[PDB]
């Protein structure tokens, strides 16, 4: 329940990533701060 | 060169250099592979079937 | 070896009022460097002794500024100008500058 | 046995024999002490080590009366409480292997008593060769 | 901030190899110190048996001990120890571990009454 003044300092973030086999990847999730993410540039 | 009139006590289960000669034969299986390819491509979907028997 | 005397032998202190023990070693304890390796002691039964002067112009960590100590030659001096309650034990004079080291006998001091 | 008679062989070889009979030969148990990517390093270590207990011992020896003596008559006298036997006994009956079991209490005084003798040597030298 | 403490029998026969060890902490044995023993007669003054050093001194002892007290620096072990062959009931003392130094026995062990009785 976040205030529109006081931003999140952690974000969720989903993404793919390659598991053991190389050929199926997988969809995964994780958090982490504002201070390690920057937005590459609606979605 | 051998010794005589001399009785020394030999234990070869407290023994050392077995320990080292352990410890050379795994490091030097170590640095014989450090050269070689590493498999990590090959991990992979594979379809099997059974050899044409 | 080095010969040790303090005087008087015993002297039941008078609270409120100093005392003093003139000690008298046998030879020179002023080495040549211009120092004096003396040392004061003070008996407390079944312990190890507390310290009250060595290197008679110095002080050891732990000692209140109620005693003093001076001395020329082999007359040596400890005076306390004001004895507490905490001054029981029997003291002790004890050269550190001639080997064999030695001690004295001491002074007997209780309430009077 | 092969060596009967001219009593020497190789290194080692006097190990088994009386301690009388083994101080004839000791320049070969002091010969064999210094001579003889990553396994360098166990190479080179295991040299140094050979050369730094070599050089300890070579200081421990010139620190005393003898520099490379290698037998030296010395000024301290012996307690005989330490080897309370024999004296001609011992260097028909005993290896060094029980001698030195038998002084391993009776070591580290021996080595400040070597040094103060030879302090005590070199400081009544330079007395000597002050007054002349 | 040093602490000295005796070990060792209180009890022994006469004509006996008396020996005590006294553990060190506070501070370390390789110092400019003379790690000693000093004992004490009952009802009696002080009797200085004699010293050992942290660096490599001769341990130099009181005559009238009659060269029977040779006192050990344990440096693996931050102790030394007192010994005395052929004691006698009259060796019955207060034994004391000290350490002198710049200041003259600052830190004292305890002190423990070795009564040598048969
Ligand atoms: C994880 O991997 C999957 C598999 O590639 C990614 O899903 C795919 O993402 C693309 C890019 O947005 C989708 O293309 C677009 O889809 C929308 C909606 O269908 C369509 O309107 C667009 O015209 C365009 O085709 C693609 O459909 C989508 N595939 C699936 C099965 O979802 C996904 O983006 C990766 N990341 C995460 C966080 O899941
Ligand atoms: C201390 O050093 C100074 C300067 O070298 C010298 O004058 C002085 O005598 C020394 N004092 C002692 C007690 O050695
Ligand atoms: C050497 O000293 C130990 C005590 O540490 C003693 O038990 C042993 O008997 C001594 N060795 C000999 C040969 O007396």
């Amino acid at each position: 329940n976040i205030t529109d003044d006081m931003r999140g300092e952690l974000k969720n973030c989903s993404f793919n990533m390659t598991t053991e086999l190389r050929d199926k990847k997988q969809k995964v999730y994780s958090l982490f701060y504002r201070l390690d993410v920057v937005q590459i540039n609606s979605n | 060169i051998h010794l005589e009139n001399v009785t020394e006590e030999f234990n070869m289960w407290k023994n050392n250099m077995v320990e080292q000669m352990h410890t050379d034969i795994i490091s030097l299986w170590d640095q014989s592979l450090k050269p070689c390819v590493k498999l990590t491509p090959l991990c992979v979907t594979l379809q099997c079937t059974n050899v044409t028997n | 070896d080095v010969v040790m005397t303090q005087s008087p032998l015993s002297l039941s202190i008078t609270p409120g009022q100093p005392a003093s023990i003139s000690c008298r070693s046998s030879q020179s304890l002023v080495h040549s460097d211009g120092k004096t390796y003396l040392s004061w002691y003070q008996q407390k039964p079944g312990q190890p002794p507390r310290l009250l002067i060595y290197q008679v112009s110095n002080w050891y960590s732990g000692v209140p500024d109620r005693f003093s100590g001076s001395g020329t030659g082999t007359n040596f001096t400890l005076k306390i100008s004001r004895v507490e309650a905490a001054d029981v034990g029997v003291y002790y004079c004890g050269q550190g500058v001639h080997l064999p080291r030695t001690f004295g006998q001491g002074t007997k001091v209780d309430i009077k | 046995a092969v060596g009967i008679g001219a009593v020497f062989l190789g290194f080692l070889g006097a190990a088994g024999s009386t301690m009388g009979a083994a101080s004839m030969t000791l320049t070969v148990q002091a010969r064999n002490l210094l001579s003889g990517t990553v396994w360098g390093i166990k190479q080179l270590q295991a040299r140094v080590l050979a050369v730094e207990r070599y050089l300890r011992d070579q200081q421990l020896l010139g620190i005393w009366g003898c520099s490379g003596k290698l037998i030296c008559c010395t000024n301290v006298p012996w307690n005989s409480s330490w080897s309370n036997r024999n004296l001609s006994e011992i260097w028909d009956n005993m290896t060094w292997l029980q001698w030195d079991k038998e002084i391993s209490n009776y070591t580290q005084i021996i080595y400040g008593l070597l040094e103060e003798s030879q302090n005590q040597q070199e400081k009544n030298e330079q007395d000597l060769l002050a007054l002349d | 901030q040093v602490q000295l403490v005796e070990s060792g029998p209180g009890l022994v026969r006469p004509s006996e190899t008396l020996s005590l060890t006294c553990a060190v902490s506070g501070a370390s044995i390789r110092t400019k110190a003379w790690w000693s023993w000093i004992r004490q007669p009952p009802g009696k003054g002080l009797e200085w048996i004699g010293y050992v050093s942290g660096g490599w001194d001769l341990p130099n002892y009181n005559p009238s001990l009659k060269n029977r007290v040779i006192i050990l620096k344990d440096t693996s072990l931050n102790q030394f120890s007192l010994r005395l062959t052929s004691v006698t009931a009259a060796d019955t003392a207060l034994y004391y571990c000290a350490r002198e130094g710049p200041e003259d026995f600052d830190v004292w062990g305890p002190g423990f009454l070795v009564t040598v009785s048969s």
